[PDB]
């Protein structure tokens, strides 16, 4: 039943990434602004099953 | 983690300088006086025209 967490984690990270994108759209010509960015990572691997 | 809330407008600026303005003021006043003198002085000379 981990899939619920898998999907919802993906959704949360997607929202975060799009928030970063929107921040960039807002700033696109603000003086000195720097490209803002988000990063990802696989979750930690259990040996819970096969 | 690190985030942002987008963009906001902070101020309105004027392309103004006092010093250049005031030098120009002094020059304009004195020059106006000289040209005003020139205008009348000519009228006297034209009275001698022929």
């Amino acid at each position: 039943s981990s899939l619920i967490n898998h999907a919802m984690s993906g959704l949360n990270a997607a929202q975060a990434a799009l928030n970063t994108v929107s921040n960039n759209i807002n700033n696109y010509n603000v003086a000195g602004y720097t490209r803002q960015t988000t990063i990802l990572a696989q979750a930690n691997s259990t040996l819970g099953a096969g | 983690g690190w985030i942002g809330n987008g963009v906001y407008v902070s101020g309105v600026q004027r392309e103004y300088d006092a010093f250049i303005t005031n030098q120009l003021r002094g020059a304009q006043n004195q020059s106006s006086g000289l040209t005003t003198r020139y205008e009348q002085m000519s009228k006297i000379d034209n009275l001698l025209a022929d």
